[PDB]
This record gives structure tokens, sequence and C-alpha cells, in this order.
């Protein structure tokens, strides 16, 4: 994966060299974020597209295969800032909020699936937190293979190879690093465009530092990727959800 | 003294019981106050009553704030401990009570706690969240001063 | 009544101070003036370097009647040996002009076109050397005790930013400890 | 309950420091409390009255009892307490005040102390006599130097040394000193730092 | 795993210098023998966290940060000390008083930074799932070959640490082909229960719905609390179950349900 090296080098070069005249907005965004122990970063796409058109050309192409190489790309930077040597430092979440063009809820039909979509709606109720996993160790029921699986985002079955089989892998919960998740569910705004019909509600998964960021009932504008999950209820009929990166409430709202 | 923090620090109530009887109660129709009565007194008057006597006028019963449970709990996680809830004055206050009773043991304790807050307060010295709410008033004032030096030095950094 | 700050210096005041340091210049010009504290100069010769105080170089640079020289310590190839020497002694802060932050702000506002390869380079370098050095100060600040500290070689600006903090909680810390014996 | 009104008073003193702190500093102190301190003074008069009464009573009835001492000790402290409040408040009030008399008078050509200090009559006249006597006190310092000063101004160093001032609804032209800048709303003067220091404090100039 | 041995030899020293706990263990060993001489007490020794900091901070920070590697060697050490007591004629339990906290949290604020770390929840308990047996030690009798045969069943909540699951049923004819009858009443059953905990109703921020998490109560702790009671639970915060990642079924983001094991359950008012 020299290509991922090529992409991550461009992301480092985007964080370290970026200049708004003359402070480095991101690089200081980083420091001032690790000190308060926020462990997050908010990219402003306009600066991004200003810097290179290219990396935004790919980031609006296949977001879910790229964005995590951006996460690892930035946490590899906080290693050189927040500490120095010659731990532990979670891979930061990035929250990107940008103008673009508002795409109303009714107008989401396929065709933009896995392409970043900014939109606007009133949140109905927030689902109770539950943890997904980030880094979990796994041992085999027989050969006892000790495997540290780095699970990324954005479901993923466990590897069967070190009889043995079919799936002899146990989750060690004593060493496993966990994050959080939310599930907002948002009803589009009553002004537009209900017409004569009840307004649809797309299910959204916030995670890590955006979680509990928003009280249910407050208007917001979400950004996030658009994507689909299975959830047996045929055929095939997969149902739609919006991953959120990252959320920004309306003015102010505090 | 003239600063508001000290004169406010003296305002705090302590559980100090009387060694002696004192008719002419100024607090109501006793008239005298029976010996070994436990009456809460602010620090300002109670401060020199423990000196002047060769038996002092008051026992100086250790304040609930200094309860060994607390002085133990502050040795675990100071950074997450809420000072502003208990008194709220601590350093302005505790500084007087360590001299008044001449206790060595806890010096080494509070001298540690205040480093541990500060290694955290140089962290919010960089430009809150919830944490700013749980500082002790005087400590808080130092946070203003630091945050202002930083803010001003940043505003000078560019244009 | 100075109001602000007052016990610490103002960020501006340390520039007000550093501008009193002399540095070399390249005058375009070929009265007197005695002024007071300058001592200089016989009429400056064009295409000839000479040593003068800073605030006048800056003054004559606004009129672009003189081209300031770059300091030998302000270079990216030079800074490289300095961050190299800094990563490798996590304890000591190395060797600093002591003004380097404030000269790094000042000489970049106007003089920027005089430097060889000023663009997007040195600012990237000193914004870095002003990073690892700052965190090294915050991790060297855990060892606080009364009464001593080695702050070794440290910038005037770096002193000024953290001054109220250190010299305040030293005055809460040493205050119990002196008084408990 | 005994000396607590002073704790409440200084508690109130604190909020003016809060208003001078971040802040932003416009002055505008709410008022000087004459009433509450009158309560304090009636309370303390009560105290010292019972004090001299009991001071008469030891001469007759108490006959130098060991207990008597306490009243002259403890209650005495209370007097001090009120003092500890009364001055702590008061000095605070002089600190918020004299500084104001510093940064602006006000300033060229002062030329008189007027229209300044929005508190005006709402603040006590006892302080205002002190105040006028104090700016009268600083006029002599103005008269020793021969700097020239301009001590009142230029807390922040000149750069460099010409600036640009954008008019802010001021008329004008009142710039008689040095020259007739001919103040005119919506007019920026490419003027040196000299007359800028003096005129910016008044409220005419806006952008430095 | 010589380090697990280190944890045991380390926790040994803590006891008997100072000896302030040992007298309580002795008291537990004596009282039951007094009931043996008569004509009930749960075997667990409450450990105040208070005392742990005086000896080692290194071992103190561990019990909070990574309780899976620490509580069980300390426990095996406590049994080991209970057997050196007097005399002949069980796993026990730790308690952990505290000296809270960090880790102080109400259930509303929790997950995940607080996961796999000791926790003291507090809130209302509902609805209090009904008390039920749970099998642990398998015990059997071979004949005529005799001897005495036993299997040891490891559940999801066994010890603390995760282990290759033993369950279920019975071995039946362990080699050689001898018959094995289940011996009931020698074999050990630890009672088991779970009770969910809602955050305090009065500290609820808004019309936002309450978030409750479930606490499994091992051994003695069972039936110690009726529902609707103010409770401060303690325990290790455990995430059990696959998130669905184990097998194909089912399809959905939802996963890794979490609960708290043990531990103390100090009621309050």
């Amino acid at each position: 994966d020299d290509d991922n090296t090529e992409i991550i080098k461009s992301f480092k070069n985007f964080i370290l060299e970026f200049r708004l005249d003359s402070q480095f907005i991101y690089r200081d965004q980083l420091r001032n974020n690790i000190l308060v122990k926020n462990y997050s970063l908010t990219v402003n796409m306009e600066h991004l597209i200003g810097y290179n058109e290219d990396i935004y050309k790919k980031l609006s192409d296949e977001p879910s295969d790229i964005i995590p190489l951006f996460e690892t790309a930035i946490t590899q930077v906080a290693k050189r800032i927040s500490i120095l040597s010659r731990n532990s430092l979670p891979t930061f979440q990035l929250i990107l909020n940008s103008n673009a063009n508002q795409i109303p809820l009714r107008d989401l039909d396929s065709e933009h699936v896995s392409k970043i979509v900014r939109l606007s709606g009133i949140i109905i109720s927030t689902s109770v937190l539950s943890s997904r996993a980030t880094y979990l160790s796994i041992m085999c029921r027989n050969c006892r293979h000790t495997t540290s699986i780095t699970i990324n985002n954005f479901t993923v079955s466990l590897p069967r190879s070190c009889n043995c089989g079919p799936d002899p892998y146990i989750i060690i919960h004593e060493s496993s690093k966990f994050i959080d998740q939310q599930f907002l569910k948002l009803q589009e705004i009553p002004e537009l465009v209900p017409v004569g019909e009840m307004p649809r509600n797309l299910t959204m998964t916030c995670d890590r530092y955006l979680t509990n960021k928003v009280i249910p009932g407050t208007r917001v504008t979400i950004v996030g990727i658009y994507s689909i999950y299975n959830s047996k209820n045929g055929v095939a009929i997969r149902t739609p959800y919006i991953k959120i990166l990252g959320i920004q409430s309306d003015v102010e709202t505090s | 003294y003239y600063d508001i923090d000290d004169v406010l620090a003296d305002g705090t109530e302590f559980p100090c019981k009387f060694q002696y009887d004192i008719p002419g109660l100024g607090y109501n129709p006793g008239r005298p106050i029976t010996k070994n009565t436990k009456l809460s007194l602010p620090l300002w008057l109670a401060r020199i009553l423990a000196i002047v006597g060769p038996v002092p006028f008051v026992e100086l019963l250790p304040p609930d704030m200094f309860s060994t449970k607390v002085m133990n709990a502050i040795k675990t996680d100071p950074v997450a401990l809420d000072l502003h809830s208990i008194n709220s004055h601590f350093f302005s206050l505790a500084i007087k009570w360590i001299m008044l009773f001449s206790e060595k043991e806890l010096a080494n304790v509070v001298s540690e706690l205040l480093l541990q807050r500060a290694q955290e307060l140089n962290h919010h010295a960089s430009s809150t969240s919830t944490f700013l709410l749980k500082l002790e008033e005087m400590e808080k004032e130092i946070y203003k001063k630091s945050h202002e030096s930083y803010k001003d030095t940043k505003r000078w950094m560019f244009k | 009544l100075p109001a602000h700050l007052q016990q610490t210096f103002s960020p501006e005041e340390i520039q007000f101070i550093v501008e009193n340091e002399p540095i070399k210049i390249f005058p375009r010009i070929t009265w007197q003036l005695i002024t007071t504290d300058d001592k200089a100069l016989n009429n400056m010769v064009a295409m000839r370097s000479t040593e003068v105080v800073l605030w006048i170089a800056l003054l004559l640079k606004q009129q672009s009647k003189c081209s300031i020289v770059a300091p030998q310590w302000l270079t990216t190839k030079e800074l490289d040996r300095k961050i190299q020497y800094e990563k490798t002694h996590p304890d000591r802060f190395s060797e600093l002009p002591w003004n380097w932050l404030v000269l790094a702000r000042i000489l970049f506002n106007k003089a920027k076109d005089d430097f060889h390869d000023p663009i997007h380079e040195l600012r990237g370098k000193i914004q870095d050397l002003r990073e690892i050095r700052q965190i090294k100060v915050l991790k060297g600040l855990k060892y606080l005790n009364e009464s001593h500290l080695q702050l070794d070689n440290l910038s005037l600006l770096e002193i000024n930013e953290l001054r109220p903090f250190i010299t305040e909680i030293m005055d809460k810390l040493r205050e119990i400890h002196t008084a408990s014996l | 309950m005994y000396g607590d009104l002073g704790n409440k008073l200084v508690l109130e003193a604190k909020r003016t420091k809060q208003l001078y702190a971040r802040s932003n500093q416009d002055v505008n102190l709410p008022m000087y409390h004459e009433d509450i301190i009158r309560n304090i003074l009636k309370e303390v008069s009560n105290l010292r009255k019972n004090t001299e009464y009991l001071k008469e009573q030891q001469q007759l009835g108490m006959l130098d009892d060991k207990v008597a001492k306490c009243q002259y000790f403890v209650t005495l402290l209370c007097m001090e307490r009120n003092k500890r409040c009364l001055l702590a408040y008061q000095r605070l009030r002089t600190d918020i005040l004299d500084s104001m008399a510093w940064n602006n008078n006000g300033l060229d050509l002062m030329s008189s102390i007027t229209f300044s200090q929005q508190d005006t009559n709402n603040l006590s006249h006892q302080e205002q006599e002190y105040l006028k006597e104090y700016c009268d006190l600083i006029t002599d310092l103005k008269s020793g130097d021969l700097v020239d000063i301009d001590l009142s101004g230029s807390l922040v160093p000149p750069s460099d040394v010409f600036i640009d001032v954008r008019v802010l609804k001021d008329a004008g032209e009142i710039q008689t000193e040095y020259g007739v800048f001919n103040l005119i709303k919506d007019s920026q003067f490419f003027v040196r730092q000299s007359d800028v220091e003096r005129l910016i404090q008044q409220g005419y100039l806006q952008k430095i | 795993d010589a380090v697990f041995g280190d944890r045991v030899r380390r926790f040994q020293e803590f006891l008997d210098t100072f000896t302030s706990y040992r007298d309580s263990v002795r008291s537990i060993q004596v009282y039951n023998s007094n009931n043996a001489a008569n004509y009930i007490l749960p075997h667990r020794i409450i450990i105040s966290l208070d005392d742990l900091r005086e000896f080692d901070r290194s071992f103190w920070s561990g019990i909070l940060v990574e309780p899976a590697y620490f509580i069980p060697p300390a426990e095996k050490a406590l049994t080991d000390l209970a057997d050196s007591m007097d005399d002949v004629p069980h796993p026990w339990k730790l308690s952990f008083k505290g000296s809270f906290g960090a880790h102080a949290l109400s259930p509303r604020t929790l997950t995940a930074q607080h996961l796999n770390k000791l926790v003291s929840v507090e809130g209302i308990v509902t609805k209090t799932s009904l008390v039920r047996p749970k099998l642990i030690r398998s015990v059997h009798y071979a004949a005529k070959t005799g001897r005495f045969h036993y299997r040891d069943y490891t559940d999801a909540t066994t010890t603390l640490t995760t282990r290759i699951p033993t369950p279920a049923i019975y071995p039946t004819e362990d080699t050689e082909g001898n018959k094995l009858t289940t011996e009931y009443g020698y074999s050990t059953f630890i009672d088991h229960q779970r009770i969910t905990v809602q955050e305090m109703p009065e500290m609820a921020p808004a019309g936002q719905l309450p978030r409750s998490i479930d606490v499994i109560l091992d051994d003695d702790l069972v039936d110690k609390t009726k529902p609707g009671d103010r409770v401060n639970v303690v325990g290790v915060f455990k995430s059990l179950g696959a998130g669905g990642m184990n097998q194909s079924n089912s399809n959905t983001l939802i996963g890794f349900k979490t609960l708290i094991l043990g531990n103390t359950v100090y009621p309050l008012h």
C-alpha cells in the first residue's frame, strides 16, 4: 500500500503546511484540542479544496475507504506534537462542516450513495448510547492464536485461519478498546416539503465526540456520508442511514 | 487585609467548641453559654481565641472539610475532584488552618494537590469546558491571569 | 496606575524592548543626526553593510530606503540543526537568541521579501520549534519546587506568557511550606 | 450572624472586580451603598455602646472577672471585622476610581474634568470630593514635568509612528492644538501618533 | 505468567502488614465454627481502598485502570491466606470500599472511556430480575472404579477474565468408559441475578429519556435490594457478547451490550 503512504503524506503536508496568514489554523487546532483532552479535529473543506483540489476529488469519490486513512494520517501527526521521545493516543475523530449545497431530505434517492451529503432537519429522539469496537484482541478456541484486530470505520466478520473451524475466535474484552455511538433519527423540517404527506425520517449514527452533542428537538445541519445497512425485516431491499461527520448545530445553539 | 478573597476567607464557619463558660452571649438568651458547647464560629474571631488563654478558650475541632476522608480522597484524583462544591474556599482557607493548628502532615498533601491542579491549569491555559466550574475561587482568579497572558500574547502574535 | 497587566510584561512591551537590539543593514542612501543613544552614523554608504539599532531599520524599511540583513541564526538549514539538537536533549532547551520569537514575528511582516527562501518554510520551522519547545516546557513544569527552577535558555516571550502562572502558584506553594516550619 | 453583614458587603464588592476584570471596562459602577453601611455603622455603634457600658460595669459590678475580658476581646474583634470590611470595600472603590482618573484625564488639554465618569452624582459626593482633590493632586505632577507628559496617555508604545484614524460620528473640527485637523464625520486622517494618543481617548478616533 | 504470581506475592505483603484486615478474616473463620458448635455469613472481606495508597500507588492505579488482571490474583491470594488460617473443621469475594472517585460516575455519564475499568454507578434499580441458580462446579461418581470425578464449568461471568467457554451439559463417561452419575449437593452452585440501574430522577437534565445499564449481582449480593431503592453499585464494567461480528447473523450496527459484574452494593439514603 504505497498509495496509502502517498495519500497520508499529502494529509500530513496539508496539516503542517496550511497557512491562513499567518497562524496555522489546523496545526494549532490540534494542539489546543489535545490539551483539553478533546482528541478531535475539525477540517474546513473550503481550506481543504483551496489546498489541493485533488484530495477533495478523491474524498468526494470514495469517502469511506479514504477518511480513515485521513484519521490515521492526523493521529500520526499528534504523535509528533503532543508528545516527544528518543501513549496511549487514540486515533482522533475528524469533524468536517462545510457549506456546499444543501440537499433536502426528500431529494435523497440513491445515486449519491457514498458521497458526502450536507442536509437539514429537526432531530426527533436520540437513541441510547452503545459501544462499537475499535481495537480488540482475539484468541482462538484451540490453537489459541493471539490476534490483535484493528477494526476501522466504516459488518466485519472475524478471520477463521491461524479444523480449526468454522469460526474459532473469541473476543477478549479485558483488552479491547471501545468508542461510543448514538443513533439520531431526524424528521425533515415542517416548512418544506411536507405537502400533503407525513415527512420521512432517516436514521443517523453519530459517534465518538459528536455523541450527546445534540438535544432532541433542536434544528441542526448534519454533514456525514450517506450509506446503506441490511437489517433483516427481501429481496434484497437494503435500508438507508446517514453516518455523521461531523455535526454542527444551528446558531448558536450552545 | 484589604483584598476581598482573604476577608471573605475569614467569613467561613468552623465547628469550634468552648473550653470555658462565657456569660454575656453575643449570639440567644443563655445568658451564659454552657461549657463544651459546640458553636460554629467564623474564622476571623476564632483565630486568636485558640491562642489567648495557659489553656486556650476553644478546642479547635477539625472542620468537616478537612475530614480525613477528604484529605484521603484528594490523594486519588485531584484533577477530577470538585473543590468549588465543598467550601468553596480551600487554599485561601486551608493556608490559615495549617498554621493555626500547626499541622505538618497535610502540607505535603496540599502542596501536592496544587501542583496536580496546575499541571492541569496550564492545559486550559491554551486557547473550557466543564472543569472551569469546579475550581476554587482564588485558583480560578489565577486562571484568568494566565488565560489573559496567553490570549494577549496570541493577539500580539498576529496583527 | 498601570492597570494591565500589571505584574507581567505586555506582549507588546517585549517587542518595545527587543527593538533596542542592534542588527546590520544595507542602506540605499549615500543632518546629522546625533539623536541621543544611537552613536551612528557617518552617512551610510549604499551597498555597504553597517550596524544600527532595530527600530530605525524597521522605520527606514517602511520607506524601503534600506534592506535589512537576515540574522545568521534565522535560516531553515540553520534551524534544522537546532531542532535536531532539541529533540535529542529532551531536558535542556538548547541555545536561543532569546528574542527569536519576537524577531520571528517582526522581521516577517515587512522584511519578508529580503530573506532568501522566506516563503512557507521558516514560518513552518519556527512554528514548529515553538511547538516541541512549548510542550517540553509544560512537561518540564511538572517538576516544580520551591525554591528553584532551571528554565535554562528560554525566550523572553515564553517567559512572559507563563510568568503569572508559575510565579503565582509558586506563591501559593512556597507560601504554605515556608510557613509550616 | 454577628459580623456577617460585612461578609455580604464584601461579597458585593467582589462583583465590581468581576465587572473590572475581563471585563469589559466601561466603568459604570452601580452605586455606592450608603444604606447598608449605615446599617453596619448602627450595628457597630450598638457594639461600642455596649462596650463602654460594660466598661463602666467592670468598674462596679463585674469586679475584674476572668470572663469580662472576653467581651473586650471578642466584641473588639467585631469592631475590627467591620473595619476589615469597610476599608476593603472602600479601597476597592478607590482602586476602580483613581485608575479611571489616570487613563483618562482626558486628554490634551485635559482641559477640565467634566462629562467623564457616568456614575456622576449616583456615586457618593464624599468620594467625589476625594476624586476632584485627587485629579487636582495629579495636576501638580503634570506641572512638575517637563517630559512632556502626557503621562495620562501612551500606556501602549508608539508604532510606527504614523497611524490612520477613521472618524466616528464626531464634530468637529475641534482639533485646535498643533493644528486644525478639521474633524469631519466619515474622514480618516493619515496623522502621526502624537495627536492620535490625545484624541483617541476622547472618543473621536476609532481605528488605530 | 510469573507476573500473576507477582501480583499474588505483592498482595500477600499488604495483608498482615498492616494486619487490620486479617482480624476480620479470622472473625469470619471463627464465627462459622461457632455456628458449628451452636445448639450464614457471606464469605467476603471488605477492602477499603483507603489503605491501598499508603503501600503502593502502582498497584492502586492498576485496580482502577485494569481490574481484570488484578482483582483475581489478589483474590487467589485472599483464599490462600484464608487456608493458612485455622483451620480445616471457596473462592471468597473482594469488595472495594473507596475512596471514590474517578470513576465516580452516575450511569448517564459512562461508556467507553470508563469501560473495562472499575466504576461506581449510582441510581434507581428496576425491575430486579428474578433470583435463579447458576451451575459452576460439576461433580460425579464413578463405579465400581470409584474415585471421585469433577468437571469445572466456566461461564461468561466466571472469574473476571475471558476464558475458552466450557459449557454445557455433563461430560458423561469420561475415559475410560466408566459410568458417571451426577452428584448433586456436593457440586457447587453460585446464585446469580441481574438488575438494571436508571440514573437518579432528580438529576435528569431534560425531557431526554433516561439511560439505564444492567448490573449482574454475584453470590451473596443476590436479593440484597428491592427495586426502586437508592443504590450505589460498584463493579468492573464488562462488555460481553459479540456485536454480531462473530457470525453472519444478524445484520445491524447495534452491538456489544455492556454490564457490570459484582460487586458490593452499598445502599444509601
